[PDB]
């Protein structure tokens, strides 16, 4: 045998004995499984909600931005649509992690929005479209509304972007916890602690207290480690939360200034042209909610000894190897540790 | 005698987190021999320090997973007697891919009687997109038509 220390007979040989091994390899993950389901669960419901919450936005303003166009600027639809719609879909594609500049976002959407202004509002009566394109920006005839719109949006997009990654990379590192491998050591730890009573004979003997620390301190002094990266990732997303949706929903009313303001000097315009060519709720209730699982890495080990079955008492147990009177006394891990440092530097940095 | 312009410049690399990247550094003509240092955002990196990270004999820095050496401005600067030489700096970034989750469980029929609804999500977190990576690819919910 290679687990079990036969120090009289034994009632189970090596088979029984892998048998065991995987048993408690199950056991181990289902105490984990069990420790990280709430949590688990809170993060997923909050990832999901916010997702749906944010598209919905998106499409409510983007909505609200066509039926403005509809209703003050019925000249320059259809092709109001078209635009509009491109903006609100990278807006979307960023919001969700896709490479989108920004300040690109906005300079596509002045540069089409300007020349259907001059042919349908300015000068009534295709191939000179790219000459007005260049003189949108030449002559800056919308002002400093680009540049307005530009930061307005791209400082509630990058937070909103950041938050959704920060949720979607907790959810992954809380999937992780309850599969992480451990030793092969620890295995054959857990199985003497678990089931290598039922070798020697023994029916209902627990495992001492003392013992399933020393165990579990032992196999858990790496993941102990991930405590102070977690605490950290909790308060950098505190430090996020203390904004995007009155934003995009403003966007209609600031266009349709920057439209006015653009129509306001259509005089020198024309002929110069003519010559030349409940969420805060939520996210408040989530950090508070989130605060009460900091130390879920610190008390893990005191979860996994107090909801296995032990002789709290040291009297009349299991120390491994024999009945008792009394008791004598990487890589994954890295990989979270990696993560939690890169979400905690990118959280950090948006404060 | 020192060359000012460097023989092969170290190039900017887009690895996954378990992506290995060499990145290839030829310094300039000079008697004697250069010596190459490599440079982490303007900052000497120790091979001995970290096993994922090691300086060969032809100057080249290997990195195994891109998790104990993640991103940075890599520059490969040449030393000699005579003076020092700054390559230009090569942008590594670290890119992780979108992975879908397992389905769910579908939720009870919301009408009582009549035509109901079952959801299941399928959450982009296994991995989890980091430094721009790709997003799932697919759609995130399911929903069935049921009768109760
Ligand atoms: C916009 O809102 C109005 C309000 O009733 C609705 O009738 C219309 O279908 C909506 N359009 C879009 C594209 O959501
Ligand atoms: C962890 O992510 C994996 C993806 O294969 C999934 O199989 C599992 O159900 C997720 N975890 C939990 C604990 O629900
Ligand atoms: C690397 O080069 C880029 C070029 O934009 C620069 O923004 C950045 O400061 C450099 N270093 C780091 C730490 O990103
Ligand atoms: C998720 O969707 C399918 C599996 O159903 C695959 O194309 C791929 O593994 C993707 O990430």
């Amino acid at each position: 045998l290679q687990v079990c220390l036969p120090k009289g007979p034994t009632c189970c040989s090596r088979k029984m004995e892998e048998k065991y091994q995987l048993t408690a390899r199950l056991n181990m993950e289902q105490l984990l499984q069990s420790a990280s389901m709430e949590l688990k669960f809170l993060i997923i419901q909050n990832a999901a909600v916010f997702q749906e919450a944010f598209e919905i936005v998106v499409r409510h303003a983007k909505n609200y931005t066509n039926a403005m166009f509809k209703n003050n600027y019925p000249s320059l639809t259809p092709q109001a649509f078209e635009f509009v719609g491109e903006f609100f879909t990278d807006v979307s594609l960023y919001i969700l992690g896709s490479d989108i500049n920004v300040d690109d976002m906005v300079n596509e959407l002045f540069d089409s929005l300007f020349p259907v202004i001059y042919t349908q509002m300015m000068n009534p009566g295709l191939d000179i479209n790219e000459c007005l394109r260049g003189a949108r920006r030449d002559l800056k005839v919308f002002g400093s509304f680009p540049k307005l719109i530009m930061t307005q949006v791209s400082k509630s997009l990058q937070v909103t972007r950041i938050f959704l990654q920060a949720l979607n990379l907790g959810i992954e590192v809380i999937n992780t916890t309850d599969h992480l491998k451990f030793s092969k050591d620890c295995g054959r730890m857990l199985t003497r602690m678990w089931y290598c009573s039922y070798c020697q004979g023994l029916m209902m003997v627990k495992p001492c207290g003392g013992y399933c620390n020393v165990v579990m301190q032992g196999c858990m002094a790496g993941v102990v480690e991930i405590d102070k990266y977690w605490r950290e990732y909790i308060l950098s997303l505190e430090e996020l939360v203390n904004d995007m949706e009155n934003v995009l929903l403003g966007l209609f009313s600031t266009i349709h200034d920057s439209i006015q303001y653009v129509q306001k000097n259509g005089g020198k315009l024309t002929t110069t042209i003519g010559k030349l060519c409940t969420l805060s709720s939520r996210r408040r209730e989530l950090i508070q909610k989130l605060k009460s699982f900091i130390n879920f890495y610190s008390a893990l080990p005191g979860y996994i000894c107090s909801h296995s079955p032990v002789a709290e008492n040291d009297t009349l147990c299991w120390n491994g190897q024999e009945l008792v009177e009394r008791y004598s006394q990487e890589p994954v891990v890295s990989q979270i540790i990696d993560k939690l440092k890169h979400i905690n530097q990118l959280l950090r940095t948006m404060s | 005698y020192l060359r000012k312009n460097f023989e092969q410049d170290p190039q900017g690399r887009e690895v996954p987190i378990e992506g290995m990247i060499v990145l290839h550094c030829r310094p300039p003509e000079g008697v004697p021999a250069a010596e190459v240092e490599w440079l982490k955002n303007e900052e000497p990196i120790d091979s001995e320090q970290d096993e994922n990270i090691d300086t060969r004999a032809d100057h080249n820095l290997i990195i195994r997973q891109a998790r104990l050496s993640d991103s940075g401005n890599y520059t490969c600067m040449a030393a000699n007697i005579v003076a020092k030489r700054r390559s230009l700096s090569a942008t590594v970034v670290v890119y992780v891919n979108g992975g879908w989750s397992s389905w769910t469980e579908w939720s009870a029929c919301n009408v009582r009687c009549g035509r109901g609804w079952q959801k299941r999500s399928r959450t982009c977190t296994n991995p989890a997109p980091l430094n721009g990576g790709a997003f799932c690819e697919g759609m995130s919910v399911q929903k069935i038509t049921c009768t109760a």
